[PDB]
RNA sequence: AAUCGAGAG
DNA sequence: ATACGCCTCTCTGCTTATCGGTAG
DNA sequence: CTACCGATAAGCAGATCTCTCGATTGCGTAT
């Protein structure tokens, strides 16, 4: 399931890519709550991964 | 990873009522740490993140080519503009409580939406184990690969690290003990590896080493048969060592160069 | 033989970049710098600290 | 000692070794105006009697050729007139522990 | 490897021999004839190459031994070559032998009694008489007097030798080290070219044909000629066969056995067996087993191996010369000669030279003649050989690879290990009755659930799965795990099962590239529930150089004792807090745990009683042993009303206090931290940190005190309370600063990255007076007018001009950027910190950029103020063909921003120009990496090769494995770096006296040792030195030397340095502070014996690693003298004699003036003749004598003598004796090529020219400006039998040759600015006894130089010491990285072992022991044969060899044995 | 098993 | 169809040719 | 005078961390 971004380059639809949505929008928070994300990993919300968020066969 | 070159993996699936919630009720999917910026410098994720949050209140979509804005126009003046006329903060700040206690957090946390792709490299690809299995062909040591079922290496500077760390039983464990450690035989008086052989057991008598560069042919109870049934006497002074197999390898390699290794038994 | 300039004199080199970092040393506010990326695309940076008045060097990364 | 001013003929240099026991060494005139072991980069180079150089052995379990060697061809050699076997005590002022004492042997 | 089955025997030695051809029939199993591998049917052939003699080959019982094909050894077998063969790896030696012998005598061309005294001196040198070797020279007195000459020279080596056998300066079997080595293989060499270098023999005096080579397999002679024919006529191109040469060989072997039996041995030859020269030849070729023969069997894809081609390429040749001689036998008798048997003889010879190749092809590809077969050479020679491939480094069990994601609730010494591998790896575990409650209990749980076993070996070896079986077989088993042995036999013996990885185990992580020791530790293993990747701490990172971002990192499970308690006391992750490399720590908390303490720790926190419990209990957690006390202490509030109310600071303080042990005081520590005052308010003392009896009283905690940062917090615990407090310190602090930032989170936004109006304002305002800049300083450069329009031709002339000349581009790309960049240092300075909206404490992008959490305040800067210039190399951005800068900017622009100064910000982007120009430096930043990875290292292969056995042995004298000393002190103190860091910290240890004291327990270390004698004699040394000491070094004698040479420092307490004594003194004289001053100097005495580096610590590979891993953070090399990595290749990799870059630092005299100084170096420096001619005019005249007037025109006098200090005279004499004679060699020269203002003369002049005219060839005119120095004109006249000449560029040419003055080597002395205070002089070129001349200007004492080849020559062994020292520690200092002075003095020591300039490459280690490491180092095959050839018996003392043979090593815990003591 | 290409640190 | 015979851009050292200096 | 040497000039041999995937591996004669 990709979709369109919602911030965007012009050219994003003169090229045609929204027939290939390569990511998805998500909800980021610049936070330092966790402690398991330091050097580059990133937390990820367990339901919303239940639900469908950045799944792919 | 977004857009902007901010990749790194997914540590941990944190769960929705451990996460931060904000006052509006939304809980993020992506917690991004804040020192991920101060050295990349990737001011656009949080240009963007400001833009994106603004678009999905007003149902726009805004342009992002870049020279759009200039030092006068700026993009945070422009988005915050855009987030404070539906009631959010100018500098898209949201107060957001602690999910794991409950109070609220210290300060106001920076939220938005952003464009996340998800890369190939996945986990499943890359993780292997191996306690024993399939060995190589002439050196008895692990296989290469992963998908064969094959051990890893501990290279040259592995073992330079090992020895610097006075480990020497542990060096021994990893290049020896646990890489191709072979019990050989070996003949106490002609000092050669591979030069000797089982001797091929008889009817009532027990089979024993025998060495075939310390004896001389029976035509030319010490006595012992071949496979071929040419019995000859040789010497039983053969002892048994340990060894890796490379060695024994290496030993025939020199052999087909005619140059021969003696190799001193300690006890005699 | 010239007309333009040709040499340069070390005195009249100010290597300039100043930032008021604090020396090691001594505690000169002035205490030059130079930033050079090492050892991946992703690696963290470094910067080559360097003090006015003692001369004092620091390469620290963090 | 014998010292010579620009060249040596091959007819001289092949009677050094040819006058035993006695020994005659050569140095030229030129490339000595100054002491070599004046210079600060040199350490304090003092030749060793057999009395300390067999107890030195004795102290530290060795064979004369496993310690550390000096050429017999080196200038230090030659301003002490070092002679194979024979060790020689240096004082290494090192920068972290101040002064010690390390022996090389002239073979 | 199984701990229940102990082996007896062991490979003590191993020697180099050769497999006579006899021998190998002796040990063959059977010969093969027919290349008939595998018939129809598809099996192998009886007597074939996959015989089943030479091992059991698939479904076959092997013939020799009558076992299956999994428990054959593999029997050898070998071919019978008809014909011997030149051996292609002793081919050298034999061609070199042979070119130098007598065919008629079979003795040697040379002097038989220099035979002799060769084999005399090799029968010495074979034991450890060296000194006599040199000796023996020294006798000196036909037949008669040889005899009486050889047999003195004889008595006297045999006498010497009995001597020192008797006195014990040798033994039976030799001596045979480095030195000893070194000097027997030099006598070899030059014994070799003694005896190649004869024109005729000295014992019949008959000449022998000379040969020919062409390559391999292949030798020839070529026929006398008339003067030697007469010569042997008075006495009284052609094939040679390879029985011939042998028959030749054998006789001159026979007949010099004697010197040959020294020449071919380094030992005492104990067995006395003769030299056959049958050694050389392949008579029989020995062919390796079927085992080891096998072939690939890839589905179908059943390919034939290699080895078996060329073999059976090889039989087919041997059964061609079979059936051929069968053939010419018949045809003899016909006896044909001339038409059908000399065909058959070609075939013969053409078929022996296949064959030959073929034997050559087999062993070594390289010389096959007409992708290619490997050969037995190449499977051995490089990386991708079998040294360094599967016995250097090989694939292992029980381990396991994968990404690491990052953990904070692991403990900073444990590895979070995922289900997935605790399943897999197992630890086997021999029951016992303290283990049949648990071990059963895994049995019982199986191989699946965890914790659970997968096998059970029995007594009796039998190895018995748990995997298949059911739960009732696993319950009856573990009911029947320990029973007792009705079976005598293993008595001894208990079940052994292989339980999974529990929690109690250890574990090796590691991460390649593994550059230093401390990236490959032990971590004892938390078996997580959830995932399928391993868990890391943070801490864990400044070690292995990882990030979080796709990382994997290989795991290894050790299965003995003896390596889990390695990996648990000397490789752990405790025991690693500080780098070898300089003593600074590796281990601290990195980013949000450092903006986290800088929040916690400051005076506005406050916390209520249920906040601080909290906190505290959730950071300590007393039931897994953090706390010492059993019980949680906490502190009372700072404020009592109206509410309690403790601070972060008391949070500090009682995490301190609970985990701090108890019976000891806490720490008095005084530092500082990198956030400054100014950024707290007025009057504020945050930046000074204090601890008091183990709490924290001022500053906060930050990167300074937990991270990489000396004198911390964490560091000064460590100090005190051992390494394992100090990890607890750092786990509970990780807790802490975890779980306050769930509860207080930290972010960062757009408002922290703002300014204010009027900050705005200051950086426009300022930036608008960078309009100028860039024109300034271009009018500047192009030393025009000030306030000179952009636009005016003149100036873009002199623009386009130094667009034109790359130097004069450097001018104005260097002068332009300092101005531009001080404009950016103004705007920074001013805008930051008062600039911005939101400030620190609260912007947090500003917080941790002061913090040193993550960032810098370039990055802040760059982010809110300032891009500013961007610089490609040294220069701004590239410059086009036409004088633009980008298309955007008309060509010579004298803009800043055209130049690439970017004057935009991250916070409100850039324009599309600086856009560009900014993109330029991050690929030259792409760039620049792209070729550090490329070529970066092989520095420490190269050294770890060599310094891989030096270690520190119980004398404290640190030598290499063999037993070869190279210093009698670790660094001439013999303290350890890792235990280093504190000792000069006399405050810290006053300060902790107590605990310190404590810690070091004298009442248990006073009566082993002797605290007497070594103070004494401390006493009186220094109370001598006191004396001295105001003399120079030269002068002073050693009436007393240092008190380490004497008494052991580890045994006598007092024994220390020269210079820890000396400042350790100077502190209790310039400070006096209640404990007594004696008891501090105790204390300060046993931490020294404390502090020293055990014996068995491998201070080679550390010296190694300290000198190689931190050369990859300097391989990048931006902006003369080489730097970096290959400065480090010449100094430790090549010791080349030329040094790139030579020069000399030569000090001046304090009373010679700078002006002085100048003027001594132009008289030194070199100047040649064309520096001094303006222009050359050449006027061809051919109207027939071709006429070649030159008029040469030189610059004004009162110019050239003032800049170069020439007169004119020397001007006149280099022109009329050198320049002139050169132009006129170089004129010859073409031709022969060629044939494929007033002259009113004053008469002296006019004799100048008649000897000009004499003196040279073609000169007929003369003449020279006298006067005025100005000008020369001379007329070269020739003939018209030449074609054209330049005669321009050939005047150039010899111009720039011509030298007008010069001192050799030197061509240039700069007087550079004094550096730290002293007045120095560099030259470019090394010529010692040509500055000993300038007495007056030159402290000669003082001249010391770059290169080490110069001044081992003309100073010593040990200046060249010295100066290695000084020119490796030069590198790094450039680069502003510390490497111990230790690890430099010991890679100089090695260095420089033998008296010469070695270098750590295949010849710098030519004279080693141990042949194994250099045949696994590199050049095997010549390793190999120069091993084989002196029979060289080596005695695995080298780590390299111990892993060949698998023995275990003598470095660290393999330096002593262990012995029981049975007590009946 | 060799090379070629793609990539991860 | 199928078995024999076959094909343009580095950088240290160690080692050798070549047409002349060099003591007795 | 004569070997006898030798300072050039010229030829030649070897290196230049770990890991995972896929795709492809050659052609002329003669019974
Ligand atoms: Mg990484
Ligand atoms: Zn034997
Ligand atoms: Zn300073
Ligand atoms: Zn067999
Ligand atoms: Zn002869």
């Amino acid at each position: 399931t990709g979709q369109t971004p919602i911030v965007k380059a012009n050219l994003y639809d003169d090229y045609g890519m929204d027939n290939f949505p390569n990511g998805f929008n998500a909800v980021v928070a610049v936070i330092s709550y966790t402690g398991y994300d330091m050097d580059d990993a990133m937390i990820i919300n367990k339901s919303a991964d239940e639900r469908g968020f950045g799944y792919g066969t | 990873s977004s857009r902007h070159g901010q990749k790194g993996v997914c540590s941990r699936k944190w769960p929705t009522i451990d996460m931060p919630f904000s006052e509006t009720g939304i809980q993020p999917d992506i917690i991004i740490n804040p020192h991920a910026f101060p050295s990349r410098m990737t001011i656009g994720m949080f240009v963007e993140s400001l833009a994106g949050k603004a678009g999905a209140l007003h149902g726009i979509a805004q342009d992002s080519t870049p020279w759009i804005f200039n030092e006068d126009d700026t993009p945070a003046d422009y988005f915050g503009e855009q987030l404070a006329k539906a009631g959010y903060n100018y500098h898209g700040n949201e107060p957001m409580y602690s999910g794991a206690t409950g109070e609220e957090l210290r300060a106001d946390i920076y939220v938005g939406v952003v464009y996340y792709q998800r890369l190939r490299h996945m986990v499943n690809d890359k993780f292997q184990v191996r306690s024993t299995g399939p060995v190589n062909s002439l050196t008895m040591q692990p296989v290469k690969g992963r998908k064969r079922h094959g051990g890893i290496r501990v290279g040259e500077m592995e073992r330079d690290a090992l020895i610097g760390h006075g480990t020497s039983f542990l060096l021994q464990d990893r290049l020896l003990n646990s890489s191709d450690y072979t019990q050989a035989s070996v003949c106490r008086e002609c000092g050669s590896i591979l030069t000797t052989q089982q001797s091929v057991p008889r009817i009532g008598s027990i089979s024993t080493v025998c060495c075939r560069r310390c004896s001389m042919r029976f035509e030319d109870s010490q006595i012992w048969e071949d496979g071929q049934g040419n019995k000859f006497v040789g010497g039983n002074e053969t002892t048994t060592v340990a060894i890796p197999f490379v060695l024994k390898y290496l030993d025939s390699e020199l052999s087909a160069m005619g140059i021969r290794l003696r190799y001193n038994v300690e006890p005699k | 033989k010239s007309v333009v300039k040709t040499s340069l004199k070390k005195n009249e080199l100010k290597d300039g970049a100043t930032i008021k970092e604090k020396c090691p040393q001594c505690g000169n506010e002035e205490m030059n710098y130079h930033t050079l990326q090492l050892r991946s695309a992703d690696e963290g940076a470094t910067v080559f600290y360097t003090c006015t008045s003692c001369g004092y060097k620091f390469r620290t990364n963090n | 000692i014998f010292v010579y001013q620009n060249n040596i003929t091959p007819s001289a240099m092949k009677l050094v070794p040819s006058i035993p026991p006695a020994t005659i060494e050569t140095f030229n005139e030129a490339a000595l105006v100054v002491n070599i072991t004046h210079h600060e980069l040199v350490p304090k180079h003092i030749r060793l009697s057999s009395d300390e150089k067999r107890e030195l052995l004795k102290r530290y379990r060795l064979k004369e050729s496993q310690l550390p060697r000096i050429q017999r061809a080196d200038p230090v050699a030659l301003y002490l007139g070092l002679k194979r076997g024979e060790v020689v005590k240096i004082i290494r002022k090192s920068e972290t522990s101040g002064r010690y004492a390390s022996y090389r042997i002239c073979m | 490897m199984d701990i229940s089955k102990p082996v007896g025997s062991e490979i003590t030695s191993v020697d180099f021999g050769i497999l006579t051809a006899k021998e190998i029939r002796n040990l063959s199993a059977k010969q093969i004839t027919n290349p008939t591998v595998l018939d129809n049917l598809g099996h192998p052939v009886s007597g074939g190459l996959y015989d089943l003699a030479l091992g059991a080959f698939l479904r076959n019982l092997c013939s020799t031994c009558g076992l299956d094909e999994k428990f054959c050894p593999g029997h050898q077998g070998h071919i019978e070559l008809p014909v011997p063969c030149y051996n292609p790896l002793f081919f050298n030696q034999l061609y070199i032998y042979l070119r130098a012998s007598c065919l008629f005598c079979h003795h040697f061309r040379l002097k038989s009694v220099e035979v002799h005294r060769y084999a005399c001196k090799l029968r010495l040198l074979q034991y450890g008489l060296i000194d006599e070797s040199y000796k023996l020279d020294e006798i000196t007195l036909s037949s008669t007097l040889l005899n009486e000459l050889k047999s003195k020279r004889s008595e006297y080596v045999d006498m010497a030798i009995a001597k020192a056998l008797s006195d014990g300066r040798t033994t039976e079997r030799g001596s045979f080290t480095a030195t000893v080595n070194d000097e027997r293989k030099k006598l070899v060499h030059e014994f070799h070219k003694k005896l190649l270098s004869r024109g005729k023999c000295d014992n019949c005096g008959m000449f022998s044909p000379k040969f020919r080579k062409d390559g391999f397999t292949k030798i020839f002679e070529t026929a006398l000629n008339e003067k030697q024919i007469t010569n042997n006529r008075v006495k009284g191109s052609t094939y040679i066969l390879s029985t011939e040469v042998k028959n030749i060989l054998d006789t001159v072997f026979r007949k010099e056995q004697c010197v040959l039996q020294y020449v071919f041995h380094s030992r005492p030859n104990l067995s006395r067996k003769l030299v056959k020269a049958d050694s050389f030849f392949m008579d029989v070729l020995v062919v390796p087993p079927t085992r080891f023969r096998l072939p690939s069997k890839l589905g179908e894809e059943v390919h034939e191996n290699s080895q078996n081609q060329l073999l059976s390429k090889v039989l087919t040749t041997s059964l061609l010369i079979r059936d051929l001689n069968d053939d010419l036998s018949k045809l003899q008798k016909d006896k044909v000669s001339l038409e059908d048997r000399r065909v058959i003889f070609s075939r013969l010879m053409n078929a022996f030279v296949t064959i030959q190749n073929d034997v050559n092809a087999f062993i070594d590809s390289t010389k096959a003649q007409g992708v290619p077969i490997p050969g037995v050479k190449q499977a051995l020679e490089k990386k991708e050989g079998l040294f360094r491939k599967h016995m250097m480094g090989k694939r292992v069990n029980y381990a396991a690879r994968s990404v690491i994601s990052p953990d904070p609730n692991i403990e900073t010494n444990e590895i979070g290990v995922p289900p997935v591998f605790a399943v897999k790896l197992t630890y086997p575990e021999p029951v016992t009755a303290y283990n049949i409650a648990e071990l059963r209990q895994a049995v019982i749980n199986g191989p699946d659930k965890w914790p659970g076993a997968t096998q059970i070996q029995n007594e009796d070896g039998s190895l018995v799965s748990l995997i298949g079986m059911s739960v009732e077989q696993r319950k009856a088993l573990a009911n029947q795990l320990l029973t007792p042995s009705s079976n005598v036999s293993t008595h001894t013996l208990n079940k052994k099962v292989y339980r999974h990885i529990k929690n109690r185990d250890v574990v090796l992580m590691n991460r390649q590239p593994t550059l230093h020791k401390a990236s490959m530790m032990g971590h004892k293993v938390r078996v997580l529930p959830n995932e399928k990747t391993l868990r890391l701490h943070y801490a864990n990172t400044g070690a292995y150089n990882a990030d979080f971002d796709g990382d994997e990192m290989n795991m290894h499970f050790p299965q003995n004792e003896n390596a889990r308690a390695e990996a648990l006391n000397l490789a752990n992750t405790d025991s690693q807090y500080l780098t070898p490399t300089s003593g600074s720590p590796v281990r601290g908390l990195i980013q949000d745990h450092i903006s986290a303490g800088v929040w916690l720790t400051s005076k506005d926190s406050f916390f209520t009683r249920e906040q601080y419990q909290q906190y505290i209990y959730g950071c300590i957690r007393p039931e897994d042993g953090h706390t010492t006390r059993s019980k949680i202490v906490t502190l009372p509030p700072t404020i009592f009303k109206p509410y309690p109310l403790w601070t972060g600071k008391q949070i500090i303080t009682t995490v301190l206090l609970n985990v701090t042990p108890p019976d000891m005081p806490g720490i008095n520590l005084i530092s500082k931290n990198k956030i400054k005052n100014e950024y707290w308010g007025k009057g504020s003392l945050e930046n000074e940190v204090l601890f008091k009896d183990g709490a924290l009283l001022c500053g906060i905690l930050d990167k300074s005190q937990y991270g990489a940062s000396k004198y911390g917090i964490v560091h000064s615990l460590h100090e005190v309370y051992g390494p394992e407090v100090a990890a607890k310190v750092l786990s509970v602090l990780g807790r802490l600063f975890t779980n306050y930032i769930t509860a207080t989170a930290f972010t960062c936004g757009m408002d922290d990255l703002r300014l204010t109006a009027e900050g705005n304002k200051w950086r426009t305002d300022i930036l608008k007076t960078s309009v100028d800049t860039g024109r300034e300083a271009a009018a500047e450069v192009t030393n025009l007018d000030k306030d000179t329009p952009a636009d005016d031709p003149e100036l873009l002339k002199r623009l386009q001009e130094i667009l034109r000349d790359n130097n004069k581009s450097g001018i104005l790309d260097a002068v332009t950027s300092s101005k531009v960049n001080a404009i950016t240092s103004q705007v920074v300075s001013k805008c930051v910190p008062d600039g911005t909206m939101k400030k620190f404490p609260c912007n947090s992008m500003q917080a941790m950029a002061l913090s040193g959490a993550k960032g810098s305040n370039v990055n802040v800067s760059q982010i809110m103020c300032l891009l500013g210039q961007q610089a490609l190399e040294g220069r701004r951005v590239p410059v086009m063909v036409s004088g633009k800068t980008l298309p955007s900017f008309k060509p010579y622009e004298t803009d800043a921003m055209a130049g690439g100064y970017v004057k935009g910000r991250f916070y409100s982007g850039i324009k599309p120009q600086e856009y560009y120009f900014h993109c330029m430096a991050g690929r030259e930043g792409l760039i620049d990496t792209a070729v550090k990875t490329s070529r970066s290292g092989y520095l420490q292969r190269c050294l770890t090769k060599q310094l891989e056995g030096v270690h520190v042995s119980y004398d404290n004298s640190i030598r290499d494995a063999d037993g070869t000393l190279v210093q009698f002190m670790y660094g001439g103190d013999a303290i350890d770096i890792t235990k280093e860091s504190h000792m000069t910290q006399f405050e810290f240890c006053l300060d902790n006296y107590y605990a310190l004291l404590k810690k070091y327990n004298p009442s248990a270390l006073i009566e082993h040792l002797d605290v007497e004698s070594a103070l004494k004699y401390s006493k009186k040394t220094l109370k001598y030195r006191k004396k001295h000491s105001k003399e120079p070094h030269y002068k002073q004698s050693v009436k007393y030397d240092p008190v380490l040479a004497k008494y052991n420092p580890a045994k006598y307490l007092g024994s220390v340095s020269e210079n820890f004594q000396d400042k350790l003194e100077s502190f209790l004289d310039k400070n006096s502070k209640g404990v007594n001053e004696k008891k501090f100097r105790a204390l300060m005495q046993l931490k020294y014996m404390r502090s020293l580096i055990n014996p068995g610590e491998a201070v080679g590979i550390i010296a190694s690693q300290s000198v190689g891993e931190p050369s990859t953070q300097m391989t990048l090399n931006t902006f003369n003298v080489t730097l970096g990595i290959p400065r480090l290749r010449e100094i430790v990799m090549t010791a080349s004699a030329a040094i790139k870059t030579p020069q000399m630092t030569l000090p001046i005299w304090n009373d010679v003036s700078d002006e002085q100084a100048d003027t001594f170096c132009k008289s030194i420096s070199k100047v040649l003749l064309s520096e001094v001619i303006d222009k050359v005019i050449v006027t061809e005249t051919t109207g027939a004598a071709r006429s070649y007037v030159i008029h040469m025109r030189f610059f004004d006098n009162n110019e050239y003598s003032e800049e170069y200090d020439v007169s004119k005279e020397e001007l006149q004499n280099v022109i009329s004796n050198q320049f002139i004679h050169l132009l006129e060699a170089a004129i010859v020269k073409e031709i022969k090529k060629q044939k494929r203002a007033n002259n009113n003369m004053n008469k002296v002049q006019r004799d100048r020219q008649s000897a000009i005219i004499s003196h040279h060839r073609f000169i007929t005119k003369y003449n020279f400006d006298d006067e005025s120095g100005k000008w020369c004109e001379f007329k070269l006249e020739l003939a018209a039998d030449t074609e054209k000449l330049l005669m321009v560029n050939i005047v150039e040419e010899i111009c720039r040759k011509s030298i007008i003055r010069q001192i050799p080597h030197i061509d240039r002395c700069v007087h550079p600015e004094p550096e730290n205070g002293k007045r120095v002089l560099v030259t470019e070129g090394v010529n010692f006894q040509a500055m000993w001349d300038q007495e007056a200007f030159i402290d000669v004492d003082g001249i010391t130089s770059n290169d080490v080849a110069a001044v081992l020559k003309t100073y010593g062994v040990e200046a060249a010491r010295n100066t290695i020292v000084n020119e490796i520690n030069n590198v790094f200092s450039r680069y502003a990285i510390s490497v111990s002075f230790r690890h430099l003095d010991l890679i100089a020591d090695m260095m420089t072992r033998q008296g010469t300039y070695l270098a750590f490459n295949r010849q710098g280690m030519e004279t080693s022991t141990s042949s194994f490491m250099k045949m696994s180092y590199e050049t095997t095959c010549q390793f190999l044969t120069k091993a084989v050839l002196d029979n060289e018996r080596e005695q695995l003392d080298s780590p390299s060899a111990r892993i060949v043979v698998g023995k275990l090593n003598n470095v660290g815990t393999g330096s002593f044995d262990v012995l029981a003591k049975v007590p009946n």
